[PDB]
């Protein structure tokens, strides 16, 4: 009823090639609750016991404690930098950060392996192929008929359950191994049957054989699916996270790294941003996003004057490509006044903040609330600009910023600059090849650009995993005007 | 031997 009302009043207004994923914990923190919502689709509702493998492993408290310890040490490396700066202390500094990168990598790997397991396909953005799914249904039902003691009335599985198998990915690729994932999903199927009154004992089921036959069915699905590949769906995922789950870099889970994923405080917030989308100046999936003109942006570069490498990296590029030809406002090597900051938020389609922190030292959060409307899509390239709910990102979302890019923890200048440069190139703010005068530009959504830009960092986990975007997909409108 | 990076 409430899921019915949520579907009708919120989700069915969301672009149909996007989906919304809600992540929360059960009372004791024993289960990960995942709800996938999509316009015109029945909801996926999952409750995943984190320790389910044991009775067939680390609990939430253990995982979160490990994460927070890693983050604490990462933050320490970002500021002990100045003191350590020498010539052989360099080696130790880089070694420490490499070790932390590996630690965080392994934590995310373990979360994906143990907590998500075979349900990682719930995050899949693959397009629905109704005719192929029913072919898979017939084969899979054949597997159940052959192997379940209960079939020596039959429960009929929902299509969304079958889509979890498809969502594991291309089973025909070299290196593909779905055995553990498939085992996890076969337990799920047996448990669904059990729930609806078709009962079986695990011990009487040859799961290993079902895995082989199910994998063979998936190879048949994907062989045929690959003959008509998905060209460009502009699929996007929006995460709604419960309070304890924001600190996790979900987007950097191995199975999510390639996907365009953003976060949103609430469904109410998502709905508001969608109703305020600007159309491009131009059956076109890009039309689902907000379109921000390239003209008239603002960049705030090295406002505290001490970030000389960051200034050096971008100042000439910004003068050449933004200030000179596209009427951008520039604030360089001086602090912006609060009126300047508020004016940029009000008038600029894009605001680039390349400085320390979130910029809260220059503009009060409550004045971001007083704004009749926040026009700007905002990139907060500084330490913990989206971290630790209440915070700067919260207020930009309240103000109606279409999107805000920020960091979950502290970062260092050159590596976040590599990321930022990648975002601007992918998004089309700067021409391709600028960071490596250029002309010709990409047109990824901001969310797609952020996901791709994580590749640019020396540390995918220590640096890039910090980077997240709150809001909806934003496209640059190159020839557009406000 | 790359210079230590400066904090955000």
């Amino acid at each position: 009823l409430d899921l019915h009302r949520i579907q009708r009043d919120y989700i069915d207004l969301v672009p149909k090639h996007w989906h919304v994923i809600s992540l929360s914990l059960s009372d004791g923190g024993h289960d990960l609750c995942i709800t996938r919502l999509q316009a015109g689709q029945a909801p996926f509702v999952l409750r995943l016991p984190l320790e389910r493998a044991s009775s067939r492993v680390f609990d939430f408290h253990t995982g979160r404690a490990e994460l927070l310890e890693i983050i604490k040490e990462i933050n320490r490396t970002c500021h002990d930098s100045r003191d350590m700066a020498a010539k052989g202390e360099r080696e130790k500094w880089w070694a420490e950060r490499e070790a932390l990168d590996q630690r965080l990598k392994e934590l995310l790997m373990n979360i994906e392996h143990v907590w998500l397991g075979g349900f990682r396909g719930v995050f899949s953005q693959h397009g629905r192929r109704p005719e192929l799914l029913e072919k898979f249904r017939a084969m899979f039902e054949g597997v159940l008929d052959k192997h379940l003691p209960s079939r020596r009335t039959k429960v009929v599985l929902d299509g969304n359950v079958l889509e979890l198998f498809i969502g594991l990915g291309d089973a025909t690729k070299s290196g593909a191994d779905f055995d553990e994932e498939l085992t996890d999903l076969l337990y799920f199927v047996v448990d669904i049957l059990q729930f609806h009154g078709e009962r079986n004992a695990y011990d009487e089921i040859d799961f290993d054989s079902m895995v082989v036959e199910t994998m063979d069915a998936l190879m048949a699905y994907h062989a045929e699916a690959n003959a008509a590949p998905e060209s460009d769906s502009h699929a996007h995922t929006i995460l709604v996270l419960d309070k304890q789950l924001h600190v996790f870099p979900w987007e950097s889970l191995p199975c999510l790294q390639g996907l365009a994923v953003s976060r949103i405080p609430s469904l109410a917030c998502l709905r508001k941003l969608l109703l305020d989308r600007r159309r491009s100046s131009s059956e076109d999936p890009r039309s689902a996003g907000h379109h921000a003109p390239l003209s008239g942006g603002t960049y705030i570069l090295n406002p505290s004057s001490d970030l000389l490498s960051t200034q050096k990296t971008f100042e000439s590029l910004f003068s050449t490509h933004l200030h000179s030809p596209n009427s951008w406002t520039r604030i360089i090597s001086r602090p912006p006044t609060e009126p300047e900051f508020l004016s940029a938020l009000t008038h600029s389609p894009i605001l680039l903040y390349f400085g320390h922190g979130s910029g809260a030292q220059y503009i009060r959060s409550r004045n971001i609330r007083h704004l009749d409307h926040c026009r700007a899509t905002v990139l907060l390239m500084g330490c913990s600009s989206a971290a630790l709910p209440s915070g700067p990102v919260w207020n930009y979302m309240l103000a109606g910023a279409p999107a805000v890019v920020g960091t979950l923890w502290d970062v260092t200048d050159r590596d976040i600059d590599r990321f930022a440069g990648g975002v601007l190139e992918g998004w089309g703010v700067l021409p391709e090849g600028c960071m490596g005068k250029k002309a010709g530009r990409n047109g990824l959504s901001l969310v797609q650009a952020v996901a791709k830009a994580r590749d640019r960092c020396r540390f995918r986990y220590v640096t890039a995993a910090a980077a997240v975007v709150y809001g909806i997909p934003v496209y640059v409108d190159v020839d557009g005007k406000s | 031997d790359k210079s230590i990076e400066v904090g955000r």
